[PDB]
């Protein structure tokens, strides 16, 4: 019988609130009410890099901390050294429609994908010394929103048929799909340790999913419109949301409830990227005002501001030992800041 | 979590009269556009009625002008529909939407693709 | 020093104190104008290259305001040395600079002209961005060269080439080189007010008046319509205001540009509004 | 030195071809076609010619008076629409293909008419109009089993306007209806009255060869309008 | 019978996030000012170089 269905489902969901309210003592406010805070955090920029026609869509540091991948609406992929501001690679794409990148961590491989829902493994070190597609993988019923790589032999994407998938390259095949949203999936971010990842989804949930069993462990709850980006915390024990209704917050995984909201009354836009800093104090966001935000994680307050661009801001990264920040929007240029 | 609950419906003889109520819980309420639809049986998802933030905007569709009112209670959380004058063909089942967004003026808010904001419905059946 | 003289054959004389004034204070406020512009057309250079009809467009605004600048400050140099002791040295070089530089600005508003045009009639074209900047810096700041040259070599020689009174050039029976700047001159008003006529036939689709008068309003001072009043002046001698409209309209060119071309724009209105609050 | 002089060189290629790469893009007219199922695009896709499963996209391209023209239709997607239609804010124009002989499908029309016109990332951004199935509303009409004003009550007061341009050999009723319906979508483009992108509405068949110069025309316009606003002549 | 199948899918889902071991706040807020103040004196954009070390001026 439906209803009784229904109505045991909602007695299921009042004791998870009860046991939710049961487990908070105390806030994050009160307790770091008794600190220092950061002071004015000024950025300038030190190189500016252009060569793109249209707008960028996604932007990908590399684990040396020294090159750069790119994509952008024209159908061009470039690799940037960003010491010097030299060219490295251009690579022409078969589709124009491009909306996510992601580059390998031992610097040999990079992929993309977009509307014609297919993840495209391009290969970087040739015998020849050119660019060559290496392998297409097919299947999704919906464009790709992001990518992420494990090794040089898995992948995990997403996309917009309310499904996830785990992908072994050599083979061609998937091996694993997650499903369990209601509606598109928009982001998601992996574990430091490579054994879980979250992911957001575009009606207001967001959910944390275990790769080698491939079933869900827990669900979140709390805002009121699309989740936009996402991204762990340092030490893999929380995690940063942002959505459309002008507010980040952030979630921890152990007491499985929010604990901290950021927000003004002056913000009546969106927000599109965030990111944070190596000691995790610094949270930085990219907003659909033309400029970015930078927060202080634990006292809630406002810190910083930079603003050089011209149209809507669309990527933003950190690199990986913490000396530059990376951004780069609708205008066709990016930025590097320190 | 987001909510939006029905109440009011049931069975009407032709010429009669009836008021759908609906309450919503889980966001701020005066920053969103609200509208009404119904499923007949054996067709798709229509529209009916919508308005506007602070309720100087009204908007309907063709086959229900001079009977259906719609209306918005921002102090208490409720949006209502008068129904007046019913017909055999409006027998049906009767949903409130939500806008994806705030400070907005356009919506994509009638898709069968399990459209997340929106409610279970209640049913009005006209007949001798 | 009545700013008449450019067009002048003769000027009388009574009305002499009714001219001068006007110009020793147009002038002034005109060269501060112009030193303004050019400044925003620095300061905002990376936002303003964004397709390539802004970039050309840019290029021949900012053109006009220097070469207007630089023969008005030529002006006032030539306007206060005096001839009753030194027959050459100054009088003769200022000369030729003045010259020049004035030619050259009608150039570049013929080019300005003959782009719009490129920009209504044929629609789908397109052409490398070097060579148009080739093209236009090769026939906008190369015949004044040329024309300049060759007339002072032609005449000096025989010394016919500077009036008695001012330090201008002269026309008298003779040898008259004032036509190597009056002939090139108003011919340019010709081509440009054909080309005004063909806009108010885009702008006539149909308070269409407004948009219409508007329209007349920002082309006038940067294609140059109010220089076609010195057609009186060398075919009358006072009439009404034909030696002092032509002062008081002529004088605040660079004023009308700054009020016009840059202030009353709608994007980099809005960027220098935005970087001073 | 000695190992930074290649890297140099290779940069200087690669901006030689990005330049010959820029002269092609900026070259081409990109144009996006939208419908609905019972429309008909597909038959507008098949007349204009000469003038992997699970596929997301589709492209087509042809050639008017030296003139190259890309146009792009959507396939496999959910039926869900905020997120991807976001991509297409720099395009030159939109195509809105809409079925008039149906009475009970244009109110649906009507609404994602006018929820394009007024989203944010699309307001600079204009529309073609095309109303197929115009056969069909003739035979509808003269045959008089179904009635126009069992949905749109106002037809029962309206007149012709005394300044209409009928085409030879047509009956009054057929020009009345055609009008009505072309006055729904005029008074939605012009109810927000800004006044910085149009509308461009026709009426088209099944087996028409005109639509390739229709769109030629309008794109002309279109790209006049803009250079006119650049030198703010407006 | 898509809606039987879809209402026992959810009840078992939610039947299996129900009974899971949880903390206090107050242990998760000391956990993460703990760390935070562990690598303050590393974080290279909240305590800045100097000028010689910098490889990008």
């Amino acid at each position: 019988e439906l209803d009784q269905l229904r109505q045991e489902a909602e007695q299921l969901k009042n004791q998870i609130r009860d046991a939710r309210k049961a487990c908070a003592d105390a806030t994050l406010s009160q307790i770091t009410n008794n600190i220092d805070p950061v002071g004015r955090i000024q950025m300038r920029t030190r190189r500016t890099l252009r060569g793109h026609l249209a707008k960028i869509y996604a932007m990908h540091w590399g684990t040396d901390s020294r090159l750069l991948v790119s994509a952008s609406q024209d159908g061009k992929l470039i690799i940037w050294d960003s010491y010097t501001t030299n060219k490295v690679h251009a690579i022409p794409l078969r589709s124009s429609w491009v909306m996510t990148c992601a580059y390998a961590p031992s610097g040999n491989y990079v992929a993309c994908g977009g509307l014609d829902n297919i993840c495209s493994i391009y290969n970087l070190k040739t015998r020849e010394g050119n660019v060559r597609v290496s392998r297409e993988l097919a299947g999704h019923t919906g464009y790709l929103s992001c990518c992420r790589f494990l090794d040089d032999n898995q992948i995990v994407t997403s996309s917009g048929d309310t499904t996830c998938a785990l992908w072994d390259i050599e083979t061609g095949q998937q091996t694993t799909t997650f499903t369990g949203h209601t509606g598109d999936v928009m982001s998601l971010s992996l574990a430091p340790d490579t054994r879980l990842f979250v992911s957001g989804a575009c009606d207001a949930s967001a959910k944390l999913w275990d790769v080698r069993e491939g079933m869900c462990r827990q669900t979140f709850t709390g805002h009121e419109s699309d989740i936009n980006a996402i991204c762990f915390f340092p030490n893999g024990n929380a995690f940063a949301t942002g959505s459309d209704d002008a507010t980040c917050r952030l979630f921890d995984l152990r007491a499985d409830q929010e604990l901290m909201t950021y927000s003004h009354d002056n913000i009546i836009c969106g927000i599109t990227s965030v990111s944070f800093s190596k000691s995790g104090r610094l949270l930085l966001a990219g907003y659909d005002d033309f400029n970015c935000n930078v927060w202080d994680a634990l006292k809630a307050d406002r810190a910083g501001v930079l603003a050089g661009h011209d149209n809507r801001v669309s990527c933003l990264g950190v690199t990986d030992d913490g000396m530059a920040v990376a951004t780069g929007s609708w205008d066709s240029f990016l930025k590097i800041w320190n | 979590q987001v909510q939006l609950q029905e109440s009011g419906g049931g069975l009407v003889q032709p010429g009669g009269s009836l008021r759908l109520s609906c309450a919503a819980s889980g966001f701020t309420f005066s920053n969103y556009k609200m509208n009404w639809v119904r499923q007949a049986p054996g067709k798709g998802l229509e529209w009916v009625s919508d308005i506007s933030q602070s309720g100087a905007s009204i908007s309907y569709t063709g086959s229900v002008k001079g009977r259906f009112t719609i209306s918005r209670d921002n102090a208490k959380n409720t949006l209502y529909l008068q129904m007046n004058s019913l017909k055999p063909e409006d027998t049906a089942v009767y949903y409130c939407a939500r806008c994806p967004a705030p400070f907005t003026r356009d919506c994509f808010d009638v898709t069968s693709t399990t459209y997340a904001y929106r409610g279970q419905g209640t049913q009005v059946t006209v007949s001798s | 020093t009545s700013f008449s003289i450019l067009m002048s054959p003769f000027v009388p004389s009574t009305i002499f104190p009714v001219v001068k004034w006007i110009t020793y204070v147009g002038l002034g406020i005109s060269i501060g104008s112009l030193i303004l512009c050019l400044i925003i057309e620095a300061l905002f250079w990376k936002q303003i290259k964004k397709s390539q009809t802004s970039h050309t467009r840019r290029i021949c605004m900012v053109n006009i305001a220097l070469s207007l600048l630089i023969a008005d400050v030529w002006f006032i140099v030539g306007a206060t040395v005096d001839t009753t002791v030194n027959p050459s040295g100054v009088c003769t070089a200022a000369v030729f600079f003045t010259h020049f530089f004035y030619l050259s600005l009608f150039f570049w508003m013929l080019m300005l002209g003959i782009l719009l045009a490129y920009r209504i009639i044929l629609v789908f074209h397109h052409m490398a961005q070097h060579l148009m900047m080739a093209v236009g810096f090769c026939l906008g700041y190369g015949c004044p060269l040329i024309i300049s040259v060759i007339t002072i070599a032609v005449t000096q020689p025989s010394n016919t080439y500077k009036r008695k009174d001012v330090c201008w050039l002269n026309w008298s029976n003779g040898s008259k080189p004032l036509l190597a700047f009056v002939v090139p001159a108003l011919a340019i008003v010709a081509v440009n007010f054909v080309v005004v006529l063909l806009v108010l036939t885009k702008l006539w689709r149909p308070a269409t008046i407004i948009r219409v008068g508007k329209s007349l309003l920002i082309l006038t001072p940067l294609l140059g319509l109010t220089w076609g009043f010195g057609i009186g002046t060398i075919v009358d001698s006072q009439n009404l205001a034909w030696h002092v409209i032509f002062a008081l309209l002529n004088a605040f060119q660079g004023f009308f540009i700054l009020c016009f071309g840059i202030l009353l724009d709608s994007k980099l209105r809005q960027l220098l509004f935005n970087k001073l609050s | 030195s000695a190992e930074d002089k290649a890297a140099v060189e290779r940069s200087k290629m690669i901006e030689k071809q990005l330049q010959k790469d820029k002269q092609v893009y900026r070259r081409t007219l990109r144009l996006l076609l939208l419908g609905a199922d019972n429309s008909g695009k597909s038959t507008i896709v098949k007349q204009m010619r000469i003038y992997v499963k699970t596929s997301g996209i589709f492209e087509t391209k042809f050639q008017v008076d030296k003139v190259n023209f890309h146009m792009f239709d959507v396939g496999a997607q959910r039926d869900e629409r905020r997120k991807w239609i976001q991509c297409f804010n720099d395009v030159t124009a939109i195509i809105f293909v809409v079925d008039s002989s149906d009475y009970n499908r244009l109110q649906e029309a009507l609404n994602d008419f006018k929820s394009i016109w007024n989203n944010r990332w699309l307001r600079t951004i204009s529309v073609i109009l095309f109303l197929n199935k115009q056969d069909l509303l003739a035979e509808k009409v003269l045959a008089g089993k179904s009635k126009i004003e069992d949905y749109f009550p106002e037809f029962a007061r309206y007149t012709t306007p005394e300044d209409a341009t009928p085409e030879p050999g047509e009956d009054p009723r057929v020009t009345r209806a055609k009008y009505f319906i072309r006055k729904e979508f005029v008074d939605i483009s012009t109810a927000s009255g800004d006044g910085r992108h149009i509308c461009y509405p026709h009426f088209t068949c099944s087996v028409d060869t005109e639509n390739a110069r229709r769109i030629f025309n309008d794109c002309k316009d279109i790209i006049l309008q803009m250079n006119l606003r650049e030198y703010n002549l407006v | 019978t898509a809606s039987i199948a879809q209402a026992r899918k959810l009840v078992e889902q939610l039947k299996m996030e129900a009974n899971i071991d949880r903390i206090k706040v107050s242990k998760a807020a000391a956990d993460l000012m703990a760390y935070c103040e562990a690598h303050a004196k590393e974080d290279p954009l909240l305590t800045p170089v100097p000028a010689s070390e910098n490889p990008f001026r």
